């Protein structure tokens, strides 16, 4: 019989921007 | 085997912040709910070492270890 | 039996005595026990932000079983800390982690209510590979497990509310923020307790004191964890002190130095003098031990009284009936006043320490664990900073005002005396430049930390547009650069006494003054995260020069006070009326004088002496030489700068000129002599 | 169906208004600042909603609330 | 505390200016192409300090500076 | 097995900031909190090389091991 092995499990996360104008 | 030693040893990590997330998998034990208790209580005689940087981004995130 | 392999009894420490009487949690220890007194949904579990006592409350009902002050429906019962460690330890094979959960659950159900479940560390639990929710989630809503939890505030958002059934099958026990004088009994109560451990004595002013201070300046964690913070620190450190002495160590460099210098020397009466020195350190070394030995009986005896109580109330519980009246009426009376003696006998013999803990320990602790400095004034720092303005004329001539304000600042704070809803000084300053604005404030680092640029030096002229507020701020969640925060409230929140200087703060787009209207108003400034910082202990100071005309045309022939009035309505016309009402005082600079522009010429002499000094070099100068950097360095509308200019061109260049020349030798005095109108540089 | 206090103040400057807030505070709870001052001198943008409330899924902050 | 030297060059154009610095270039480096010119008549409107400076958190080019 | 080799061994690595961001899993640990211990005492003959830009994104946010 064998034993449930560990994983490693790479997760990954995100970024918005933002881009700004001018009144003039 | 360190309570088996009565505070006869102070025990040291370098960068602390490979500690919180230390092997948190299948299983969620993270090595910071291990250590969390006996660091309460004053058990263990835990001194870390952590860059001024890490310990924002990576312990003050988990705020039971702060 | 699982139960004996893989949780704690908590109830075995509480019987043999391995913690701390809880104080207070009155409701919530009611609430607890009201709400495992039920039929479905059998489940509290204790939330309140971390520190605030969610393992105080579970080892304060744990004693109330152990005293027996229940009510009658949890007599007998069983508290287990579930071991999350072993359970998942063992679990290498598969189906282990579950069947020893599955085996632990079937035990508990053979009690019968028996042992209320106590889940320390709630978030540990669910992930374990379904795995550990699904396997539970039906057996807790049945009421025959009665798992109290205890976790953070955090870990029920992020680790419990996803997962919205295994939320529903609990009930949130807020535990609140503990008060101020809630926490000062709680301290009462542990006072007596680290008097068991830490060999010493405790004040009640220190009861106040650390209740005060950790409610005021800190604001990282909380009560009553940080008034323990403070008081266990200050009994290791107060150990230490008597552990240790500064005399001592003193008269034992004296005598190591006088027995080196006898050794050389084989006229003598060396060896009479040290004969007396090592005569004198044996009697302070004497006295050091018997004022220790004195201690240390004292401490002995408070123990040995505090066993008593242990063992009286020993006899509360089991009721042994000549044990009462005998324990009690010889061993308390007897106890209390020979303890009383050998403190009044500290009172006499403690001449060379500190046998308590008051409030000026507290702070030496405090101000050495933050670095803000609330430590009681010292004799040569008091000296240091009555002669504030001695030192202030060593980095700026003139302009008096404001040295004097920034002076009263200082004070003020150090004093303690401060409004402790705002910054020290929310100082602003005018005046046409060349004065010394930028230089006041680099004096004030200097005289303050003996640095220099060790301040968070904001610069307002990049603040034009109008997002530089989220440069300082720091970057809301969602976009680019959340996970760094700010460079102001970073920078502050690292060190919590330090001095922002906003050079040149006209320049910017009035958002930045909005973001200054709350920091200059109340102290407080929220970093990108949300996690506020306080700026209760910084001296805030911008420098801007919008009254150039106003001052370069009326400084004189004008008192200080009408000039103050019209600046402050030209400061108005500028910026805003809801943010001039903030300012700490709004102080004016004024155009310097032929004096004092001598005194930056020696200034600027004397620090380039050092630096020609690091080239080894020796410079003295003419008189007249100073005449000519006077009347070269003056002018009304620029300030001190063309004083540096002219300094840098009529003195450097020339030298400079012979010295990668080759002309001038290491060994000679560079003298400074003139000519008619230039200085020219003799070598003999 | 509405929240109790909708008030606005207004006024001129400095004349006690976050002082009537702070009274209130030390009234219902006793405590000067036991209340949610949430500033908006600093939301002089549109992300600045995403500072107070919270971040749509997938994105930084989304963990941790607003 | 102060940079090398600040210069504040006049005259009208085509008299060397901007040869100086060049020569000043390519003695020190031997090198035309190795200074930093920052074309400062495109500056027209008040932007191109966030172009030089840079771009500061919460906004588009953020982590490649000015 | 480099520890073995008594300092005769003199260890090459092309893009060092791959190797910073190699094993930095979610909660787990890099080889970046590794060769923190073995070259600030510098058993470990390292030689990097890397781009300018991606020196400055990769390597410069880890302070330690920049
Ligand atoms: N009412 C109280 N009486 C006595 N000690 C208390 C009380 N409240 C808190 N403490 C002390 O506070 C410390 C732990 O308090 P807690 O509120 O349990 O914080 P904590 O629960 O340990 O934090 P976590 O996140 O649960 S590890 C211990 O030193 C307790 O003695
Ligand atoms: N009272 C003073 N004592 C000594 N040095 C001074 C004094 N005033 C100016 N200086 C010198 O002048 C320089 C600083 O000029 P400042 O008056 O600080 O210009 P500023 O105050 O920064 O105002 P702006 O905005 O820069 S024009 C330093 O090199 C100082 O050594
Ligand atoms: N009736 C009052 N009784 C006591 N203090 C008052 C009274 N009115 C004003 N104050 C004081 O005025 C100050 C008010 O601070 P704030 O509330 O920030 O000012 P505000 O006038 O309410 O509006 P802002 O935000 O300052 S423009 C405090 O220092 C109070 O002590
Ligand atoms: N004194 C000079 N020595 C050598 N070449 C020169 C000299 N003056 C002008 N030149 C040449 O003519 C060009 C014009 O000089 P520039 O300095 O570029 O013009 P300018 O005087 O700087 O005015 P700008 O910069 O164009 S607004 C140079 O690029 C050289 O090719």
């Amino acid at each position: 019989a064998a034993a449930a092995a560990a994983a490693a499990a790479a997760a990954a996360a995100a970024a918005a921007a933002a881009a700004a104008a001018a009144a003039a | 085997d360190l309570a088996k030693q009565e505070g006869n040893v102070i025990l040291f990590i370098d960068a602390l912040h490979t500690m919180v997330g230390a092997g948190k998998a299948d299983g969620a034990m993270d090595a910071g709910n291990m250590l969390k208790p006996a660091l309460a209580r004053g058990e263990l005689h835990c001194v870390g070492a952590t860059t001024l940087d890490e310990y924002r981004q990576y312990i003050e995130k988990d705020a039971a270890l702060e | 039996q699982a139960l004996k392999k893989y949780t704690i009894d908590l109830t075995e420490r509480a019987e043999q005595g391995k913690l701390d009487p809880v104080i207070g949690r009155d409701e919530e220890i009611r609430r607890t026990i009201q709400v495992l007194q039920r039929r479905t949904k059998n489940n509290p579990v204790l939330i309140g932000e971390p520190g605030v006592g969610k393992t105080a409350i579970v080892e304060g009902l744990a004693q109330r079983i152990i005293n027996g002050e229940v009510p009658e429906g949890l007599k007998g019962r069983r508290v287990l800390a579930l071991d999350m460690g072993a359970l998942v330890a063992g679990a290498k094979y598969r189906g282990e982690f579950e069947e020893r959960l599955k085996g632990v659950l079937n035990d508990l159900a053979k009690q019968e209510g028996n042992v209320i479940l106590f889940i320390d560390a709630l978030h540990t639990m669910v992930g374990a590979g379904m795995d550990a929710g699904n396997m539970l989630k039906p057996a807790l809503a049945r009421g025959e497990l009665h798992c109290v939890g205890a976790t953070t505030l955090d870990e029920y958002r992020q680790y419990i509310e996803k997962d919205a059934a295994l939320e529903r099958r609990f009930q949130k026990v807020f535990v609140a923020e503990p008060s101020v004088e809630d926490t000062i009994a709680i301290l009462r109560g542990l006072k007596e307790r680290y008097e068991l451990h830490h060999h010493v004595q405790i004040t009640d002013p220190a009861i106040v004191a650390a209740a005060t201070l950790s409610h005021r300046y800190i604001a990282d964690r909380q009560l009553p964890d940080k008034a323990i913070d403070l008081i266990d620190e200050a009994a290791s450190s107060i150990r230490m002190q008597i552990d240790s002495p500064e005399e001592l160590d003193r008269l034992d460099r004296r005598i190591i130095q006088l027995k080196l210098e006898q050794q050389a020397l084989m006229l003598d009466m060396l060896n009479e003098e040290l004969s007396d020195k090592e005569r004198q350190y044996s009697e302070l070394e004497e006295e050091w031990k018997a004022e220790k030995a004195s201690l240390s009986g004292t401490q002995t005896i408070k123990a040995e009284l505090e066993q008593a109580k242990i063992a009286i109330e020993q006899a509360r519980r089991v009721g042994d009936l000549a044990r009462m009246s005998e324990l009690q009426y010889g061993k308390i009376p007897e106890l209390e006043k020979q303890l009383e003696a050998a403190t009044q006998l500290e009172g006499k013999t403690m001449r060379l320490l500190r046998n308590k803990v008051t409030d000026a320990e507290i702070a030496e602790v405090l101000a050495r664990w933050t670095g803000i400095p609330v430590s009681r004034m010292m004799e040569s720092e008091r000296e240091k900073l009555l002669r504030m303005e001695q030192e202030l004329h060593h980095r700026v001539i003139g302009q008096n005002e404001a040295v004097d304000a920034v002076s009263n600042a200082i004070r003020r704070s150090r004093a303690g005396l401060a409004d402790p809803n705002r910054p020290i000084g929310s100082f602003l300053f005018l005046g046409p430049t060349g004065v010394g604005k930028t230089e006041l404030c680099k004096a004030l680092a200097n005289f303050m930390f003996d640095s220099d640029e060790a301040m968070v030096r904001i610069d307002m002229s990049e603040f034009m547009e109008k997002h530089s507020v989220s440069r300082l701020v720091g970057a809301p969640p969602g976009y680019v650069g959340y996970e760094e925060g700010g460079y102001l409230t970073e920078a502050v929140r690292r060190r919590p006494y330090s001095v922002i200087l906003l050079d040149a703060v006209e320049k910017a787009h009035p958002d930045v003054f909005n973001i200054l209207l709350q920091v200059l108003d109340d102290g407080r400034l929220t970093d990108g995260q949300g996690r506020t910082v306080d700026f209760r202990n910084t001296v805030v100071i911008m420098t801007s020069n919008l009254g150039s005309d106003l001052i370069q045309e009326r400084f004189g022939e004008l008192d200080y006070a009408h000039m103050k009035e019209l600046v402050l309505g030209v400061v108005s016309h500028n910026f805003r009326p809801e943010f001039i009402n903030r300012i700490d005082e709004v102080v004016v600079f004024h155009p310097l004088g032929e004096q004092h522009i001598a005194s930056i010429a020696q200034i600027q002499l004397k620090r380039l002496y050092k630096r020609l000094e690091e080239r080894g070099y020796e410079i003295h100068i003419s008189d007249e030489a100073l005449k000519l950097l006077s009347e070269n360095g003056y002018d009304p509308v620029y300030g001190a700068r063309p004083l540096k200019r002219a300094i840098q061109q009529q003195i450097e260049n020339p030298l400079a000129q012979q010295i990668l020349s080759g002309e001038l030798v290491p060994g000679k005095v560079i003298r400074l002599e003139v000519n008619e109108d230039r200085i020219v540089a003799v070598q003999h």
